[PDB]
């Protein structure tokens, strides 16, 4: 079974850039075939798509947060990294660390999440 | 054989170093050579070729008299391995004055399309045969992407528009598995016109960077998911726009959602692809005309809207020599897809009136990820050596 | 952009209750499928339905889903204890790139 482990500071300061790498376990995400997803959940707001990856490097970002975050994988670490540039009190939230049930964009659900790190950007 | 899959990591890309050039004008001034327009290059597994509308002539003729034209019946797309001049030996795989080729791992597929203005035929040839068609479905110039198709896992995707070209067209992206229509996408997303798209695959979808003829100077991005059959576009984010005419680089802009409505009246066939988020993306040195081709990196060119930051920019062809269509064409590697583009030297008519005919010949860059020099490629044709 | 749902929705044990996520034309109006994803309050999202209705594995009969012009609707059918969570409805979204819009997030408040 697919396992997903978030893994990042949980304070930065704002306009700093933010750093998150979920680690996977019992499976490869050396495989093709699958998105490897971020999402956060603001206290006072509901879940937002972040961005899109797989092993090849095509990733996909969130058009509101397009300009600054950066999705990167590693297949031989077997993990996948998200680095959100000059942070500030909008991105502290709940990052979770998702896998796409396929390839495709329209016919996507997200069944294998992480368990959620806090990220807080204050002083 | 196989499918391609198209399942590998971009390549690393640090600029791009010299592959080919046909000296076709060069050539054509003792030799029997076909007068062409709008090329592109196509790769098998094993080899490139080279691609062109060939206006029914060679240079040395008659009939290549007023050959400026864009849509003639005797138009037909010429086929031979990349570096042969297209000499009186080339095959003519299909009539066409619009074309698109893709090889799928097994067999070629070419998208034709001949006839009338406004009833024209798009003929779908796989494997040497023909195995589908359509008809204009807007009844007006129904075009293609001038330029290779992708096919990934053997659904080639090839973007089809019709309709004005300085007005809203109906830009029709269709999957094609063996020759055969499976499946006939309407444009989506917010690009608001869509032509003579370079695409490129990106697995699992194709991305093409489209040229705006109505309003923008920023090219079109269309993004193809292949396995969906879903379509999302944008514009490319770079403040340097890609497409002439332009502004200059101080007043271009692009913030890409919307066509930034500077020059954008009419547009020239380009390419543009992303290195993570930055964009490397090829323009002629002109503003105004195409003279010139130059190609450069943005720095965050393809996330950051209005980005002018550019880097490891080399000049393809000097400013002082004519340039035409570009467009972008991938070759997979040993364990990374290769980003490849071509440049068209257009010379003659209407801007040389020295002779009677337009032609043009290719010179093609692949993309490499270590060191190269300078240099400039023109065609180096003396218009007053040639025939007129 | 997001979808919208009721910011709360309550019902005693045993009877049922309705989520309602409205749509766009860039979204559930877009024929794109409708996903609903349950949350308890401080831990992951749990995926319960996709397909508009295809509940996976583990998930109790008792959630339907029906998707319907540019609505959806996912139906709890019995109100029992350990369904108090917050439910979001997800979407694909074209309008601009790929991107997935979730709803406002219902919470399910069993009296
Ligand atoms: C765009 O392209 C499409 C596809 O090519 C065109 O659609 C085709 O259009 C043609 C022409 O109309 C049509 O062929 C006609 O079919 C009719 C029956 O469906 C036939 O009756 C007709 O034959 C008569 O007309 C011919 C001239 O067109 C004559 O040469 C022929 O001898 C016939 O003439 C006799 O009969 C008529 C009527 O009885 C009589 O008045 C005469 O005096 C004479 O006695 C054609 O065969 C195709 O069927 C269409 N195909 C499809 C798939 O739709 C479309 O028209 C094009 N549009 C534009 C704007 O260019
Ligand atoms: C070339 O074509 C034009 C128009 O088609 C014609 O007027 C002319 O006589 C032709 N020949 C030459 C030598 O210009
Ligand atoms: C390619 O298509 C075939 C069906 O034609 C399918 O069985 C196979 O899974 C596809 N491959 C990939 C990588 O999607
Ligand atoms: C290019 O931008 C505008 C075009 O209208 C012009 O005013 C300007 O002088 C030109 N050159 C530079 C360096 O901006």
């Amino acid at each position: 079974q697919v396992q997903l482990q978030e893994s990042g500071p949980g304070l930065v300061r704002p306009s700093q850039t933010l750093s998150l790498t979920c680690t996977v376990s019992g499976a490869s995400i050396s495989d093709v075939d699958f998105y490897w997803t971020w999402f956060r959940q603001t206290p006072g707001k509901g879940l937002e798509w972040i961005g899109y990856t797989n092993s090849i490097g095509n990733a996909f970002y969130n058009p509101s947060l397009q300009s600054r975050l950066t999705i990167s994988i590693d297949t031989s670490d077997n993990h996948f990294s998200l680095r959100l540039k000059s942070v500030t009190a909008a991105d502290t939230a709940v990052y979770y660390c998702a896998r796409s049930n396929s390839n495709t964009w329209s016919r996507e659900y997200f069944q294998h999440w992480g368990q959620g790190t806090l990220v807080t950007v204050s002083s | 054989a196989e499918y391609r899959n198209w399942s590998k990591p971009q390549c690393n890309i640090t600029g791009f170093a010299p592959f080919s050039k046909d000296n076709s004008i060069r050539l054509s001034a003792g030799g029997d050579i076909w007068v062409t327009r709008e090329p592109y290059v196509s790769c098998d597994p094993d080899k490139c070729y080279q691609f062109a509308l060939g206006q029914g002539t060679t240079l040395n003729n008659g009939h290549s008299n007023d050959t400026v034209h864009d849509r003639t019946p005797y138009r037909t797309l010429l086929m031979n391995e990349l570096g042969v001049p297209f000499h009186l030996g080339t095959k003519q795989v299909c009539i066409a004055w619009s074309s698109s080729s893709c090889h799928d791992g097994k067999a070629w597929l070419h998208v034709c399309v001949t006839g009338d203005d406004e009833n024209a035929t798009a003929s779908f040839i796989y494997n040497g045969r023909l195995v589908d068609s359509i008809g204009s479905w807007s009844k007006k110039i129904l075009r293609t992407q001038e330029s290779e198709c992708v096919c990934i896992n053997g659904t080639c995707t090839v973007v089809m528009t019709d309709g004005s070209a300085s007005g809203k067209a109906d830009t029709k992206i269709l999957f094609i598995e063996e020759g055969k229509i499976v499946h006939t996408s309407p444009l989506s997303g917010s690009a608001q016109h869509v032509e003579e798209c370079s695409c490129y695959p990106r697995y699992p979808g194709v991305r093409c960077v489209c040229r705006d003829n109505w309003k923008g100077s920023n090219r079109p991005i269309v993004d193809i998911n292949v396995k969906d059959y879903s379509i999302v576009s944008s514009y490319v984010c770079s403040g340097l726009v890609g497409d002439t005419p332009r502004k200059n680089d101080s007043s271009s802009s692009s913030h890409c959602l919307d066509p930034n409505n500077e020059e954008g009246g009419h547009g020239v066939k380009g390419w543009a692809f992303d290195d993570g988020n930055d964009v490397w993306m090829g323009r002629t040195i002109s503003e105004k005309l195409r003279s010139g081709y130059e190609t450069f990196k943005v720095i965050e060119g393809w996330s950051k809207p209005n980005s002018k930051l550019q880097i490891n920019r080399q000049v393809i062809v000097d400013r002082g020599n004519r340039s035409g269509y570009s467009g972008i064409f991938s070759v997979e590697g040993k364990s990374c897809i290769n980003r490849c583009f071509y440049v068209e030297l257009i010379r003659g008519r209407k801007q040389e009136t020295e002779v009677l005919w337009t032609s043009n010949s290719i010179v093609v860059f692949c993309g490499t990820s270590g060191t190269y020099g300078t240099g400039s490629w023109p065609d180096g044709a003396d218009i007053n050596l040639m025939p007129i | 952009s997001v979808l919208t749902q009721p910011p709360s929705v309550s019902g005693a044990p045993g009877q049922r209750v309705s989520i309602s996520c409205t749509g766009s034309s860039s979204n559930i109006g877009a024929g794109f499928d409708v996903h609903w994803y349950q949350q308890v309050p401080g831990t992951a999202p749990k995926l319960l339905i996709y397909g508009n209705s295809n509940r996976p594995s583990g998930v109790p009969d008792r959630f339907s889903a029906s998707k319907s012009g540019t609505s959806a609707s996912l139906a709890i059918t019995g109100l029992q204890p350990e369904d108090e969570a917050d439910y979001y409805c997800q979407s694909y979204d074209n309008s601009l790139s790929v991107n997935y819009v979730f709803g406002t997030g219902t919470r399910v408040t069993v009296l």
